[PDB]
Order: C-alpha cells, then sequence, then structure tokens
RNA sequence: GGGAGAAGGUACGCUGUUGAUGGUGAUAGGUCUCCUUGAGCUUUCGACAGUCGCAGAUACCAGGCUGCUGCAACUG
RNA sequence: AAACUGAAGAGUUUGAUCAUGGCUCAGAUUGAACGCU
RNA sequence: GCAAGCGUUAAUCGGAAUUACUGGGCGUAAAGGGAGCGUAGGUGGCUCGAUAAGUCAGAUGUGAAAUCCCCGGGCUUAACCUGGGAACUGCAUCUGAUACUGUUGAGCUAGAGUAUGUGAGAGGAAGGUAGAAUUCCAGGUGUAGCGGUGAAAUGCGUAGAGAUCUGGAGGAAUACCGAUGGCGAAGGCAGCCUUCUGGCAUAAUACUGACACUGAGGCUCGAAAGCGUGGGUAGCAAACAGGAUUAGAUACCCUGGUAGUCCACGCCGUAAACGAUGUCUACUAGUCGUUGGGUCCGGACUUAGUGACGCAGCUAACGCAAUAAGUA
RNA sequence: GUUCACCACGGUGUGGUUGAUGACUGGGGUGAAGUCGUAACAAGGUAGCCGUAGGGGAACCUGCGGCUGGAUC
C-alpha cells in the first residue's frame, strides 16, 4: 500500500505541475502541511489551505504556479525515502542548484531550508530536494 | 455451511457490545466455526483444491486476528482461544 | 537491488587471474629448452614463427 | 531392515571401606485383609583404597577377520 | 589569514546506423627484474 | 618524445557508470521466480500526549608520533629536515532540542477486515443422465467394386465389400449457443441435472479500529508428456509393419497399428508455465467498444473487469501509454 | 631412592578431506582443396521454437500439450 506519505505528497505536485492543473489536493496531515507550507514561503507554490472535512479528516489544497508557461517546480524529489533515512550535519547539508534550489530539512526546531538549517548552525533529516 | 439461525448465535455469543459483528473475538469465533464446518467437506472431497484456497485464506485470516489481539489485549487472547479450543 | 537486498547479499566483483600463469607473478622466470621447433600461425596470415617449449623454475611447461 | 559381533580397543582376581537399589518380610502402631516403620535373609549396580602373580573371561567351555569378483534373491 | 581546487576519452561487431556489451589502449605507482646505454 | 636514463615484462588502482552507495539495469539486447500462501526480516494511515534510544547541536576526554594538507623556517636550489596549525569523518560521557524514525498511553476512520440483502459466472469436487457421430457384432436389400492419392499402390471385397434399412455392445468428446465473452492465484475450466463447496461483483446501514504491504528460507498448488498399481479401451495415435516419393527417405503422403490419450489412487514438478512485462499503493489529456452490477432522468452518470485507439511522459528503436514500459 | 598421578616423543588401528598420476572412456574446442547428407534462415520448400516421450548413420523425424519470437490469408 502507500508507505511514503512524504513521497506521494510530491508525486502528487510532480504529476499536477507535469498536467499544468491549477491546484493539487490530498489529505491533510502536520507534516505535510509543514512541507507545503515551506513551499509557499520559498515562494514555489501560491498558496496551501487545510479545510476540515467530516469524520476527522483534512483535504490539503495547494494552489501551484506557473512562469511563462512553464511549472516553477522544474525538480521535486525526495531524497530520504523510508527504505534509506538521510540524516545530515550542520556541514553536510547538500545543496540543491548550487543554492538556487532548496533542500527541505526536518530539524529538532521543524521543518526549514537548508540555508536556514546552516544560518542555525544545525542538521536534520534532508527530506526533498525542491529546485 | 452455516446459516443464518446459528452465524447469528456465535456473534450473540462472542458481542462486544451492542450488535456489533466486527471485533476480532466475533471475527475469530465465525471463522473458526467455519472452518470446522468445512472440514466434513473436504473429508468426503479431498481432492478439492480450488475449494481449500478459500480455507486456507480463513486459517490465514483468523491467524492475524488472533496477532493482532495478542498484541492488544492479551487478557481477551487467552480467554478467548480457551473458549475457542486453539 | 533495494536498499535492504544490498546489506543481504552485495555487490561482489570479480577479478580476472593473471594472463601469464606460470611466471607467478614475476617479472622473468629461467627455464630449460626441451622442445626448439617451428609453427604456423591462425587463419588470416601465414608464416612459420619460432617456438620454443621450456620447462621453467615454477613446475610450468 | 541391514551390513554389524563390521573392523578395532579398554576393564575384569582377591581384600577392606563405602554409596545406591529391587524382593521378602519378624517386631511394633493404626480379619487366608489394608497402611507406615522396618530386624534377619537376599538382588542388581557403582566409587575409593590396598594387594599377589608371567598370566584374574586364568581350568572345561567359548566367532578368526578383511579386499576384489562369478553364480543363485533370500529360509528351505 | 590558509588548510576548502576537483571528474576527457579512443579503437574494435555492421554494407551503413543507433543501442547493448565484452576486449584493448592512452595515466599514475613499485623494496622491482630484464634489455641497451 | 624522453634523457643519465630509455624501453620491455610483472603487479595495483584508474579509465570501467564494466558490481552502479555516490552511480546501472531486467517487454524484445543478459536479466521477473510457473503461481500463490506465508515464517524471519524490511517497510508502514491520521490526532493529542510521554520518553529521548536513533537524529541534531554544545561541552569534555580521547583519537600517539611520524605521514597527508596549510602557513612559515633551515640546507647554494630542490629532494630532505623542521616549528605551529589543520585534519584524523571516529569512540566515550554528560547537557540541550523534539521535526522525523524507535518505544509507549489515549483517541480517529480514510487503508484492511466483519454482519446483513441482491447478482453473474466453462470456479472446484462427487454422482447421474441425454442426443448426434465413429467403431464393432447380428440380420434384410443388393452387386462389383470400395478406400486412398498430386498420381498410385499397400489394404478391404464375389467366403458378398462399399452403399442402404433394422437391432445390439462399448468407449470418448460434448456441434449450434460461442463472443479481444465469462470464472479461476496460476496451471486451467464448455451438453444437461442434483448434491457438497470457494472466491468475486454490488447499494445501504451497522461494527473492529492500522488488524497493512511485501516477503529470504518453507509449504501448497501446478499444462502436456512420463512413471507405479488396478480398471477400461470407440476414435486418434509415439513406437512398429507395409505401400509409395526419392539417388537414398530410418521422413513428409497412404493403409494399418501398440503404449498413451479415458477412470481411481499416488508419483513426477517441468513448458515460448508468455503480457517473454513480480506483487502492492497513489497520481497523470482524452475517445470508442464490451461483461457483471448500481443510481438517475430510450439515453446520462458511476463502479469492478475486459479490449481497440490516442496526448503528455518514457524508450536504442520498436513501441508502451490509467490493465504504463509515465510520475514516485 | 622407590611408587602413583599428570604429561611430550613415539606406536597402533580405522575413517574423512585433498594433490598428482591411470589402461580405457565421454563430451568441448581448434586445424586443410575431406566423407555423408541438407536441419535452420524466404511459407527455407513438412512454419519454427519450448517441455516431454519414442525412434533414427547424422543433422533430425514423429506423437501430446503449449507459444508467435509464423508468411499467405
Amino acid at each position: 500500500s502507500m508507505q511514503d506519505t512524504v513521497g506521494d505528497m510530491l508525486t502528487r505536485i510532480r504529476n499536477a505541475q507535469m498536467a499544468n492543473k491549477v491546484s493539487v489536493a490530498m489529505p491533510s496531515s502536520k507534516l505535510r502541511k509543514s512541507i507545503a507550507d515551506l513551499l509557499v514561503s520559498e515562494g514555489y507554490v501560491a498558496s496551501a489551505v487545510v479545510n476540515a472535512e467530516e469524520n476527522n479528516k483534512a483535504t490539503l489544497s495547494i494552489e501551484l504556479k506557473y512562469f511563462e508557461g512553464k511549472a516553477v517546480i522544474e525538480t521535486i524529489q525526495r531524497f530520504s525515502r523510508p527504505g534509506l533515512r538521510q540524516h545530515r550535519g550542520k556541514d553536510a547539508i547538500p545543496t540543491v542548484k548550487q543554492g538556487m534550489g532548496v533542500a527541505i530539512v526536518s530539524t529538532s526546531q521543524g521543518i526549514m531550508s537548508d540555508r536556514a538549517a546552516r544560518a542555525a548552525g544545525i542538521g536534520g533529516e534532508v527530506v526533498a530536494f525542491v529546485a | 455451511m452455516l446459516t443464518n439461525s446459528d452465524r447469528e448465535q456465535i456473534i450473540a455469543q462472542y458481542q462486544r457490545g451492542e450488535n456489533d459483528t466486527g471485533s476480532p473475538e466475533v471475527q475469530v469465533a465465525l471463522l473458526s466455526a467455519r472452518i470446522n464446518d468445512l472440514q466434513n467437506h473436504f473429508k468426503a472431497h479431498k481432492a478439492d483444491h480450488h475449494s481449500r484456497r478459500g480455507l486456507i485464506r480463513m486459517v490465514n485470516t483468523r491467524r492475524k486476528l488472533l496477532d493482532y489481539l495478542k498484541g492488544k489485549d492479551l487478557g481477551r487472547y487467552t480467554t478467548l482461544i480457551s473458549q475457542l479450543g486453539l | 537491488a533495494t536498499t535492504n537486498q544490498l546489506i543481504r547479499k552485495g555487490r561482489k566483483t570479480i577479478k580476472e587471474k593473471s594472463k601469464v600463469p606460470a611466471l607467478q607473478a614475476c617479472p622473468q622466470r629461467r627455464g630449460v629448452c626441451t622442445r626448439v621447433y617451428t609453427t604456423t600461425p591462425k587463419k588470416p596470415n601465414s608464416a612459420m614463427r619460432k617456438v620454443c617449449r621450456v620447462r621453467l623454475t615454477s613446475g610450468y611447461e
């Protein structure tokens, strides 16, 4: 079945932008919202709002962006998959596109960009590369 | 096979509440009765291989449910297999 | 070739044996000629090449 | 199933001490009876120590054993 | 102040092509041997 | 081109992403296990807590010296020597953080299951029976051919064949329906009927509450052929025999024909067991069929299968393309 | 000193593993202006291939089941 919730999230975004869809929706979660919130604040997606559904369920809707008719998120790949987790120190965070992209890092201070982790001098789980 | 009249009687004996019919105890009790009932069919038809694959499935399902109870509530497990003789 | 499959079996490359086993990893070996003959090469070309069969100090002939 | 007692090894007498154990059961305590204790007799196994001889299964008694191969399945 | 600098391919299967895939080569190294000097 | 050396051989790494961790592949180039169930193991939904093991950070101790690298200093330069650093990815012990993994308490329903009503089906096992047709046996009619082939011949027939009619025996398969139709995990499964029995599809409500996926070994099942024992034996037919064709013909064709094919119980465990495509998830233009449902108003929609096309994407190309060989 | 205990060498028997050799024998490969055929590639002149069984100087043939990686339809 589904065993990579984070990978499913990125795959939904990757396919939706490949299909030029206006928005992508999926069942919500705090981990999913935390990554989606970072994508908004990094400037890769327009917005991400959580709608509380019935039976204690929620839907996370993300509004995608396109620049000159091309998807803003050129590549969004998962680095720390469940079959092989990747934790890095403060000096071993791998950069994306020589600092242009974002390596989403899960630190003890929450989900944040790789440039933020180095500024805070903190490592964590490098969960994805988005460029 | 089990009829509706007796199938409802096993549920009424292993009830965890009001008309639940979904608890691990009632499911294992239903499978156990069904498995024992089919022992008569397979005694006369031992070459029946396509039906026997179905019997193994509920044997496998009953094992999964018993593993779940043993991990969930040990007392609910040791008591249940005492009644069912497993 | 998953991660779990690699930490169970693991990539095993194979080393090639020596193409000159008689030398026994030595640059040169001395030997005694037991036959000094001539022979013909393979298909494409023709000649009478000089060959000596020598018994080496390594026990190979 | 066997081959197989394959092959091949070690111990074995006597004396003293000592441990375990089966049987029978007198004397007692609670009627061809039952239960516990158990004297005497007896059984089968050990251990330790010493001792004599060339030799302890000491006499009589009591398998020799292996390798290849033909034949017939075998008991008869 | 610095220790933070690093990555080349070629030949060969075919009438020709692209791919696959082996073989070979150009580099560095040695407690070296041998040949000429 | 090197130069007091220069070549050759041996040897290691490289180039080789040619064992691919960084960093490869498996439709057809080598490569998906025949299919499934499942043990160890790997991995794993949502929400509120606890813990701090993993993870991260800090401090401390340690990580010998030499070597490597950096900044200098002495040999006339260099090799060499040398001072201080950096590094030695590590290990240990404390402290802090709690996003994720681990361990736990409680809760949730969206994955997975249960109860209840309908439905389709060559799903499986055991019995019974029906009608065509072939073969054989026995009679009636009848007479000179039948059969077979590209031609023939072997063969059958004047002891009466073949043809035709009427009876009887027996075995095997089930025309039409019949369908990129259906069911099954695969292998496979077609007359009709009864009995025992598995799964699936479907609307709604109720229930359990992550019970899940995959799975080394293991086990189960597993076409045909084949083997053992016991039955049966019509047709077909390995082997075998004969006739042809041919230079030959241990073949193709012809006439026969035994094992087998059938049944019961066991072995065997293999197939181009193929979609040459492991299983399970989620997402990604569309169009036209078709099977089993369901809900609406002859249409429309929605499901679970089964097909034909066709974007993006992928591919060496062929081609695949919601039943992916696309995106993970 | 004597004696007993432990013990090295050494001896005995019986197996296991493994190297070299061995009359003869099986397939594999290389080599020439060989002998016998022509099995495959075209529908290769009986479509080929897979599993299995029987047969045959030899490629191979035949039966049963399967596949298209079969042209002509």
